[PDB]
RNA sequence: CUGACUGGGGCCUGUAGAGCACUGAUAGGGCUAGGGGGCCCACCAGCCUACCAAACCCUGUCAAACUCCGAAGGGUCCCAGGUGGAGCCUGGGAGUGAGGGCGCGAGCGAUAACGUCCGCGUCCGAGCGCGGGAACAACCGAGACCGCCAGCUAAGGCCCCCAAGUCUGGGCUAAGUGGUAAAGGAUGUGGCGCCGCGAAGACAGCCAGGAGGUUGGCUUAGAAGCAGCCAUCCUUUAAAGAGUGCGUAAUAGCUCACUGGUCGAGUGGCGCCGCGCCGAAAAUGAUCGGGGCUUAAGCCCAGCGCCGAAGCUGCGGGUCUGGG
RNA sequence: CGCCUCCUAAAAGGUAACGGAGGCGCCCAAAGGUCCCCUCAGGCGGGACGGAAAUCCGCCGGAGAGCGCAAGGGUAGAAGG
RNA sequence: CGAUCAACGGAUAAAAGUUACCCCGGGGAUAACAGGCUGAUCUCCCCCGAGCGUCCACAGCGGCGGGGAGGUUUGGCACCUCGAUGUCGGCUCGUCGCAUCCUGGGGCUGAAGAAGGUCCCAAGGGUUGGGCUGUUCGCCCAUUAAAGCGGCACGCGAGCUG
RNA sequence: UCCCCCGUGCCCAUAGCGGCGUGGAACCACCCGUUCCCAUUCCGAACACGGAAGUGAAACGCGCCAGCGCCGAUGGUACUGGGCGGGCGACCGCCUGGGAGAGUAGGUCGGUGCGGGGGA
């Protein structure tokens, strides 16, 4: 599943949530979109069960956009350790996610398999999400 | 379990010392630096650490030449 | 991108804008040679000299020597005393250093 | 084909209390003229959601101008997913650059296939004069299988109008379907940790 | 033109220098009021202080 | 008179935000070295790639140790305000060198801890003195010299316990929600918008009909609209998908969408906001502090009045400092 | 466990944790002073042996090379040759 | 000029262990018990509906992911207690919770009946004797309507055992 | 004080890349030579000297062109000093003062000082 191939480094300062997102809050490849109501980090076993959703229920057809990318470490200590001694070990990789984001877009797809596809997705994420469709308003950005 | 990091130099204390507008003497240093952050204008000269330092008494005076970088000079009082 | 005539150029001229005394640049053409003694803290030219303008002659050297000691004399009657030799581009050398010479014999100091 | 939307002009009023009271804070200008604006909300919508950037909407000012634009920009609230803001292009008799809406005519052989249309450009950049804007320009991907490729280049312009992207610019695209027979070789797929640039006396 | 400055409201929990702010002004009791002259610099102390205190023009 | 703080002016800065020009990350597409693979050759070349892909370009993004950018602020100097239990100089005497809570900014931790470690601020410490918060060092209010059976306020309050409104006007809630919780679920209720379909008679019900090629094919062992696909084409039509679901071992059958009739005015599906409902199990006896409260004594918006402290005022007194 | 560089570090300075990453305990008789001269990496095309890369030629190329060694700053109008 | 005085502001020119035979001064400034805060871990309950179940997503199940509750596990933290809060297990004596083992009442069933499965209501009462082992737990023997799980300082040593 | 050129500064790409055109009387350059001064890790390419037949081809100067590069508003937004609220939290808002970056409109094929030589 998704990962960076490699990095300048190893572990990252958590850093913090604030704010609507940066940037990619407009539908830009497909005729949907899902879009973050809600900040948080999304795994990347979280996007991937997301993807695999959509492709099952598409079973054969369409096309799935992720445009949401997990190249946060997510860092752990070893279970029953105390305080101190370092900072834990890489455990995952989070993709850093802002209300307003549109984590995946799909097309090539009927209105009512889209809708049903990115509704099944949205139930694997840890956020509240909103269904979209491109827009005019997507068009002139 | 235990770090292999834990290491960090001490802070040089580095920056502007004098500011435009300032009244110096001979001597006084104007900026600690690494390498030529500033360039030494009229009435400054520079030390073999890129430290500026006034070579008159006067007053300090800025100027950003753009690609010619930025200098300090020192005008007489 | 600079020429290695530029960079000459720049290098050796730099260096004596550093010293802060008047400048006394000299342009050398295939045909002439010419001297202006310049203020670099007014950007202004105090005093000139050339052989296009003495209307010289002669041997290219010879003609240099004498346009040397035309802007001494000049030059002492504004109280310009001391001053510093750009070459610029130029070796010091041939046509320029006897432009040089010719200042000095007027009493030009450097 | 062609719309019209009333605006008004406005001063010194926030922004946000226009917003409030439903109105679109906007500007329109060109190399003449440049003015603050407002719409109401729901009306320039109900414009914009047909015209896009792409027809012309003429401006009925309370002074009772009649200015033909294009909408050059519209802002999004990022949170909210609504327009905060529009740039209203005020057109007159020089060409101008704009966006066209490309219509894609046919069924792909790709399709049939099982592939799916990507239709990478909906729109294409364009001189041309006010008087002369087309409504469309029509392509023909039923050619295209799985995967091939249309670019601008393969565009086939109607009369006074000009490229004004690269011909190189890619438009159209039929790709592949989402596969669930992939799955499983996915599921099983090993990834190879991440390697960390080395630093110091490691290069 | 003069500005009556009337403290209102306690500086307790407020960070030192609006405490300052106040001691520069005079104001030193709650309910206490100073009649100062509308100069930029004094205008400058009671604007930090504004949410703290009530102003008047006067005369 | 130099102080904290403040006005103006100049200089210094690389954070917030943003951006992708650099260092790296990055999905997809295009283009295109390099391989994998397939045709075709050992005669050394050719052709095809829904294969993994470098560089490049496009679209779209990510970063404490990235920056083409870049604030608010902050720092410092100058002039001016600033007479303060301000400042500077010399010297005598210390104590302290276990802090803690809270707010904001980060790191560590698990977008844990009455956690831990720094930064700016604050309060407790030392204000466990006073009012509010049921009770409660650090939350809100406020810095207690003494006295008064006087007045005004703060936060918080004004149905009774309990001082002051069972105060006034508009709305919402029916859950005692108020008076502890989430994904998620729902013809709870209300307000806005958006659509359709409707007196070319809709929706609901009740009436019929709902059909041929055709048990259609990639197609396999049953596959007849209703076990996967890379299929949906037409015929007779008023109408009827090569089919909504129930159904069958497949069949059949029921039904939907569907068109006609019967009634005669609305009907169905979206979306945005307010308040509620479920989701909601823990150990001695319960409870919003209690009583008790429902056009509130709850929630939202707008008001007038009052109560309320050791704050402020009135009156009297003390002491120190300053001025007479 | 001292020292250097970057980040954490909240745009002056400073700032902690058994927080995130790397270095030093040398070296150079020139790798020092000065005067003079010179300008890179890389891409493309061309050239016996010669190759992805040896040396040569042309064009483009502001600095991405170089600067003994970590990192940062600086730097060709040189600190580089 | 002689310093890996590198524990790098460098105690001597010169230095390792052990104490369950231990001792004093102190600390709840700091660990082990219990409590507390937290809830990673633990236990339980949900959301989604891939797929299983001859047929049929939901009788019984529930891929990949998502949200919680509890405070019985193992921990994190170090907040009262180190001028003492006796720590496992048993016995005795109970009492409470309910996420119910049985008995009572229900819905669904892939419920013919009988017997089950699964969920809902329900804490009134009940929940055996024995072999092993310090055991808690667990395995086993013989039964049973059933042989429930947890809290009470892992309830209870000024009640006993040890 | 006007136009052209030659020097030399300043602003520091609105000044740059590319394309095209233009200039030799003057000036500048290439150029003609390598005796002499001086010079090449080889080379008169460079540096240097002595020249004056030729050419503005190269370079340089001066125009024009917006393909690139560079510059770039006004609006609106993010963020925020100070002041307040809300959420159990991740976090979300209001007031006042400040206010980007991206992008859009648009701008740009330089401007200017001093001294020379020439022209009117
Ligand atoms: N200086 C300011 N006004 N800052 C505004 C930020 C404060 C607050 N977080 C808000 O979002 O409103
Ligand atoms: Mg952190
Ligand atoms: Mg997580
Ligand atoms: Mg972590
Ligand atoms: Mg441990
Ligand atoms: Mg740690
Ligand atoms: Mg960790
Ligand atoms: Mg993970
Ligand atoms: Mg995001
Ligand atoms: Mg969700
Ligand atoms: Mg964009
Ligand atoms: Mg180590
Ligand atoms: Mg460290
Ligand atoms: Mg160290
Ligand atoms: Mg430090
Ligand atoms: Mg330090
Ligand atoms: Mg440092
Ligand atoms: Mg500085
Ligand atoms: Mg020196
Ligand atoms: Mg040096
Ligand atoms: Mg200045
Ligand atoms: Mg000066
Ligand atoms: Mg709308
Ligand atoms: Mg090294
Ligand atoms: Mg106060
Ligand atoms: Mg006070
Ligand atoms: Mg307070
Ligand atoms: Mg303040
Ligand atoms: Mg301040
Ligand atoms: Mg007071
Ligand atoms: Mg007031
Ligand atoms: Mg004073
Ligand atoms: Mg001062
Ligand atoms: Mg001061
Ligand atoms: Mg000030
Ligand atoms: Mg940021
Ligand atoms: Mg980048
Ligand atoms: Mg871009
Ligand atoms: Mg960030
Ligand atoms: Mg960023
Ligand atoms: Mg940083
Ligand atoms: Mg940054
Ligand atoms: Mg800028
Ligand atoms: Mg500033
Ligand atoms: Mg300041
Ligand atoms: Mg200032
Ligand atoms: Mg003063
Ligand atoms: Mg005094
Ligand atoms: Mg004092
Ligand atoms: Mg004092
Ligand atoms: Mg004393
Ligand atoms: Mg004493
Ligand atoms: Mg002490
Ligand atoms: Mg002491
Ligand atoms: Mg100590
Ligand atoms: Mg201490
Ligand atoms: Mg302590
Ligand atoms: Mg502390
Ligand atoms: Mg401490
Ligand atoms: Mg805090
Ligand atoms: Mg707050
Ligand atoms: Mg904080
Ligand atoms: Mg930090
Ligand atoms: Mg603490
Ligand atoms: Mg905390
Ligand atoms: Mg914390
Ligand atoms: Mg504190
Ligand atoms: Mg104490
Ligand atoms: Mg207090
Ligand atoms: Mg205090
Ligand atoms: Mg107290
Ligand atoms: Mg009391
Ligand atoms: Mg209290
Ligand atoms: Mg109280
Ligand atoms: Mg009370
Ligand atoms: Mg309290
Ligand atoms: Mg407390
Ligand atoms: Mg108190
Ligand atoms: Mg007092
Ligand atoms: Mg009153
Ligand atoms: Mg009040
Ligand atoms: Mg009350
Ligand atoms: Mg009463
Ligand atoms: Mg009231
Ligand atoms: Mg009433
Ligand atoms: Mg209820
Ligand atoms: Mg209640
Ligand atoms: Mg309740
Ligand atoms: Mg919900
Ligand atoms: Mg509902
Ligand atoms: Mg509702
Ligand atoms: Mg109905
Ligand atoms: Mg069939
Ligand atoms: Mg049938
Ligand atoms: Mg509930
Ligand atoms: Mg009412
Ligand atoms: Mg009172
Ligand atoms: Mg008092
Ligand atoms: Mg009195
Ligand atoms: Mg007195
Ligand atoms: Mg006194
Ligand atoms: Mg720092
Ligand atoms: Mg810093
Ligand atoms: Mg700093
Ligand atoms: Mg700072
Ligand atoms: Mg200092
Ligand atoms: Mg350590
Ligand atoms: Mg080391
Ligand atoms: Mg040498
Ligand atoms: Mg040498
Ligand atoms: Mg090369
Ligand atoms: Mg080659
Ligand atoms: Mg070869
Ligand atoms: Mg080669
Ligand atoms: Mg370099
Ligand atoms: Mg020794
Ligand atoms: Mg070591
Ligand atoms: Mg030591
Ligand atoms: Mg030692
Ligand atoms: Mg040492
Ligand atoms: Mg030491
Ligand atoms: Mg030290
Ligand atoms: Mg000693
Ligand atoms: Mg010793
Ligand atoms: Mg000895
Ligand atoms: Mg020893
Ligand atoms: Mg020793
Ligand atoms: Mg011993
Ligand atoms: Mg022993
Ligand atoms: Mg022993
Ligand atoms: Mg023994
Ligand atoms: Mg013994
Ligand atoms: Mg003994
Ligand atoms: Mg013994
Ligand atoms: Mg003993
Ligand atoms: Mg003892
Ligand atoms: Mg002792
Ligand atoms: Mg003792
Ligand atoms: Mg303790
Ligand atoms: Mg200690
Ligand atoms: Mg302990
Ligand atoms: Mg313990
Ligand atoms: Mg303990
Ligand atoms: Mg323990
Ligand atoms: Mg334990
Ligand atoms: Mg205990
Ligand atoms: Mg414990
Ligand atoms: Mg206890
Ligand atoms: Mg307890
Ligand atoms: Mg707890
Ligand atoms: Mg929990
Ligand atoms: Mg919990
Ligand atoms: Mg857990
Ligand atoms: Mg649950
Ligand atoms: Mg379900
Ligand atoms: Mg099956
Ligand atoms: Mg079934
Ligand atoms: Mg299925
Ligand atoms: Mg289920
Ligand atoms: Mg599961
Ligand atoms: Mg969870
Ligand atoms: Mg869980
Ligand atoms: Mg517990
Ligand atoms: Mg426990
Ligand atoms: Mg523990
Ligand atoms: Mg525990
Ligand atoms: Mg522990
Ligand atoms: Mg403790
Ligand atoms: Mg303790
Ligand atoms: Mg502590
Ligand atoms: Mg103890
Ligand atoms: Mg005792
Ligand atoms: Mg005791
Ligand atoms: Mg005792
Ligand atoms: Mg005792
Ligand atoms: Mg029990
Ligand atoms: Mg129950
Ligand atoms: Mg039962
Ligand atoms: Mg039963
Ligand atoms: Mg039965
Ligand atoms: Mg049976
Ligand atoms: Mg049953
Ligand atoms: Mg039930
Ligand atoms: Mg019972
Ligand atoms: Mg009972
Ligand atoms: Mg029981
Ligand atoms: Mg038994
Ligand atoms: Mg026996
Ligand atoms: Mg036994
Ligand atoms: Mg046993
Ligand atoms: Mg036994
Ligand atoms: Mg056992
Ligand atoms: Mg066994
Ligand atoms: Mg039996
Ligand atoms: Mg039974
Ligand atoms: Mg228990
Ligand atoms: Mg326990
Ligand atoms: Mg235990
Ligand atoms: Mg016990
Ligand atoms: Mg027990
Ligand atoms: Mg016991
Ligand atoms: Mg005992
Ligand atoms: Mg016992
Ligand atoms: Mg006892
Ligand atoms: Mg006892
Ligand atoms: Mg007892
Ligand atoms: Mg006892
Ligand atoms: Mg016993
Ligand atoms: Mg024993
Ligand atoms: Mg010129
Ligand atoms: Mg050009
Ligand atoms: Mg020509
Ligand atoms: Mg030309
Ligand atoms: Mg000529
Ligand atoms: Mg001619
Ligand atoms: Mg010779
Ligand atoms: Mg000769
Ligand atoms: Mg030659
Ligand atoms: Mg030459
Ligand atoms: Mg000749
Ligand atoms: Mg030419
Ligand atoms: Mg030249
Ligand atoms: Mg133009
Ligand atoms: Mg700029
Ligand atoms: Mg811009
Ligand atoms: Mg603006
Ligand atoms: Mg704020
Ligand atoms: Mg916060
Ligand atoms: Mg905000
Ligand atoms: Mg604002
Ligand atoms: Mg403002
Ligand atoms: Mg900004
Ligand atoms: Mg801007
Ligand atoms: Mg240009
Ligand atoms: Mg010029
Ligand atoms: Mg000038
Ligand atoms: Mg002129
Ligand atoms: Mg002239």
């Amino acid at each position: 599943m998704l990962m960076p191939r490699r990095m300048k480094y190893r572990k990252q300062q958590r850093g913090r949530l604030k704010g609507a997102t940066k940037g990619g809050d407009y539908v830009a490849f497909g005729d949907y979109g899902l879009v973050a109501l809600e900040p948080a980090w999304i795994t990347a076993q979280q996007i991937e069960a997301a993807r695999v959703a959509m492709v099952r229920h598409f079973r054969r057809g369409g096309k799935i956009f992720i445009r949401i990318f997990p190249d946060k470490p997510y860092t752990k200590k070893p279970l029953e350790v105390r305080m101190g001694k370092g900072k834990g070990n890489v455990e995952g990789y989070v993709a850093v996610v802002k209300p307003g984001r549109v984590m995946f877009e799909v097309a090539g797809v009927t209105e009512e398999q889209a809708m049903e596809a990115l509704r099944i997705a949205g139930h694997k994420l840890p956020i509240k999400t909103k269904i979209v469709r491109r827009d005019a308003y997507d068009e002139a950005q | 379990g235990s770090t292999r990091n834990g290491r960090d130099s001490q802070a040089k204390r580095l920056g502007v010392k004098r500011y435009e507008g300032q009244v110096v003497r001979a001597g006084n240093i104007l900026v600690r630096q690494r390498g030529t952050r500033f360039k030494p204008g009229k009435n400054v000269g520079m030390g073999r650490d890129f430290t500026l330092f006034a070579l008159v008494d006067g007053v300090v005076e800025f100027q950003d030449r753009g690609r010619l970088g930025r200098y300090v000079h020192v005008r007489p009082l | 991108r600079l020429t290695a005539y530029e960079r000459r150029k720049f290098r050796v001229r730099n260096r004596i804008k550093r010293t802060g005394r008047l400048r006394l640049s000299v342009f050398r053409s295939l045909k002439h040679i010419y001297a202006q003694i310049i203020d670099d803290e007014k950007g202004v030219t105090l005093v000139s000299a050339s052989s296009l303008a003495l209307k010289l002659k002669g041997n290219k050297t010879e003609v240099a020597r004498q346009v040397g000691r035309a802007l001494a004399e000049k030059a002492l009657a504004l109280g310009i005393k001391q001053v510093a030799f750009d070459r610029g581009p130029y070796k010091y050398h041939g046509r320029v250093k006897a432009l040089a010479e010719g200042a000095r014999e007027g009493g030009l100091e450097f | 084909m062609e719309y019209r939307l009333k605006a008004y002009y406005r001063e010194g009023e926030k922004p946000s209390a226009l917003r409030r009271a439903g109105k679109l804070p906007g500007v329109m200008y060109n190399r003449h003229l440049n003015r603050k604006v407002y719409v109401d909300l729901v009306e320039f919508d109900k414009v914009f959601r047909q015209a896009s950037i792409h027809h012309v909407i003429v401006l009925e000012l309370p002074d009772g101008q009649s200015l033909p634009t294009l909408v050059r920009q519209v802002n999004l609230d990022k949170r909210r997913r609504r327009p905060e803001h529009v740039d209203f292009f005020v057109l007159s008799d020089e060409p101008v650059e704009m966006y066209v809406p490309l219509r894609f005519v046919g069924t792909p052989a790709g399709v049939r296939a099982g592939g799916v249309l990507q239709e990478i450009h909906r729109d294409i950049l364009v001189k041309v004069s006010p008087r002369n804007i087309p409504e469309f320009i029509e392509v023909d991907v039923s050619g295209l299988e799985i995967g091939d490729s249309l670019h601008a280049s393969d565009l086939k312009l109607p009369p006074g109008v000009e490229l004004a992207v690269s011909p190189e610019e890619t438009i159209a695209a039929v790709v592949p379907p989402e596969d669930v027979e992939k799955l499983a070789e996915e599921a099983a797929a090993e990834v190879a940790e991440p390697e960390v640039i080395k630093k110091g006396k490691e290069e | 033109p003069r500005l009556k400055v009337k403290l209102v409201k306690s500086p307790i929990g407020y960070p030192k220098d609006q405490k300052a702010a106040l001691k520069a002004l005079g104001l030193r009791r709650l309910q206490q009021e100073r009649v100062l002259e509308d100069t930029p610099a004094i205008r400058g102390n009671v604007e930090k202080v504004a949410h703290l205190v009530r102003v008047e023009v006067v005369e």
